[PDB]
C-alpha cells in the first residue's frame, strides 16, 4: 500500500480524505469496518493505531499541500506527525 | 498583473454538459465610483455555488489575485475563510499560493450546500486609479499526482459528470471565457470576478 491512498489510484486527494472520514463516521456509529488488511494501513498516516478524523484532516492538508507549494514528499508530511 | 494559469480539463468524461447536477460557481464583482472610494478598501470576496444542493461532498479548486491587491489572512494565516455552503462539511482547508489560495472540502455524505464556499479579504491598494480592474481567477490545474475535484462522496460516475460540468462550464476559463465588459478591458476573460474602479470617461 502507499500511506494515504486508500481508494488505491496511485493519487493522495481530497476523495483519500473524505474516503477515511467517511469510514470513521460509520465507525462511529457503530456500523462493521469495510477498511480492511492493507486499506486500514493506508488510512492511519499518523501512525496512531487508530482511524479518526485527524487522518482524514492530515490527508486534506496533504492534498492543499501538494497543490500549492509541493515542497514536501507524502511519506515525509505523514511521517511529521508519527510517533518517534 | 495576473496570468492565466488554468488548465485543460483533460479527464474522462471531460463533456459535463448531460451532468444531472450543474454546479455554478460566483465570484464577487465589486465596482467603485471613484478612485478616492476604492483606495485602501477591504472588500469581502464570495466565491458561491449554486445548483448543487446536497449533491456534493469534495472539493479543491485555485484561486488567483491579480498581484496587486493585498490579501488580508485569517487570525490563522490562512488566506480563505469558509463559508455557509460548507457548514455540514467538517474537512475544510486553506493553502496559501502567492497571489492566490488553494481551497478543499471533505464531507462523510453528500454534506455539500449551495451559497458561499469561501471568502478572501483583498485590499485594494493606496495608489488604485480610475480604470483599474482587479481580476480574480478560479482555476483548474491536474498534474501526474494530483488534481483538483469537485465529486459526490462516493465519486460516483455522476459525481464525475458533475466535476466535468464545475470546470469547463460552471466557472470562466480561456475555453469558457466571461463577456463580462471589465474582464474583457482587463484583457483576463479567464477570470471569474474583480474588484474594478469606474473609468469614467464619456
Ligand atoms: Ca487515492
Ligand atoms: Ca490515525
Ligand atoms: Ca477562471
Amino acid at each position: 500500500y502507499r500511506l494515504g491512498d486508500v481508494d488505491f489510484n496511485g493519487i493522495i486527494d481530497g476523495r483519500d480524505a473524505t474516503a477515511v472520514l467517511t469510514e470513521y463516521a460509520r465507525i462511529s456509529t457503530g456500523k462493521p469496518a469495510e477498511f480492511v488488511g492493507n486499506t486500514a494501513l493506508a488510512a492511519d498516516v499518523n501512525k496512531d493505531n487508530m482511524i479518526d478524523a485527524a487522518d482524514a484532516t492530515h490527508i486534506l492538508t496533504y492534498y492543499a499541500i501538494s497543490s500549492t507549494r509541493d515542497d514536501i514528499t507524502s511519506d515525509d508530511y505523514f511521517a511529521l506527525h508519527q510517533p518517534l | 498583473m495576473l496570468t492565466d494559469r488554468g488548465m485543460t480539463y483533460d479527464l474522462d468524461p471531460k463533456d459535463g454538459s448531460s451532468a444531472a447536477t450543474k454546479p455554478v460557481l460566483e465570484v464577487t464583482k465589486k465596482v467603485f465610483d471613484t478612485a478616492a472610494d476604492a483606495a485602501g478598501q477591504t472588500v469581502t470576496v464570495e466565491f458561491k455555488v449554486s445548483g448543487a444542493e446536497g449533491k456534493y461532498a469534495t472539493t479543491g479548486y485555485h484561486i488567483y489575485w491579480d498581484e496587486r491587491l493585498e490579501v488580508v489572512a485569517t487570525k490563522t494565516g490562512a488566506y480563505a475563510k469558509k463559508g455557509a455552503a460548507l457548514e455540514d462539511s467538517s474537512l475544510a482547508k486553506a493553502e496559501n499560493n502567492g497571489n492566490g489560495v488553494f481551497v478543499a472540502s471533505g464531507a462523510d455524505d453528500d454534506f455539500g450546500a449551495d451559497g458561499v464556499m469561501w471568502t478572501v479579504e483583498l485590499k485594494v491598494p493606496a495608489d488604485a486609479k480610475a480604470g483599474d480592474v482587479y481580476p480574480i481567477d478560479v482555476a483548474y490545474q491536474w498534474d501526474p499526482s494530483k488534481g483538483d475535484l469537485f465529486t459526490d462522496n462516493k465519486d460516483s460516475a455522476q459525481g464525475k459528470l458533475m466535476q466535468a460540468y464545475f470546470f469547463t462550464q460552471g466557472i470562466k476559463s480561456s475555453s469558457n471565457p466571461s463577456t463580462d465588459e471589465y474582464l474583457v478591458k482587463a484583457n483576463a476573460t479567464y477570470a471569474d470576478g474583480y474588484i474594478a474602479i469606474k473609468a469614467g470617461e464619456p
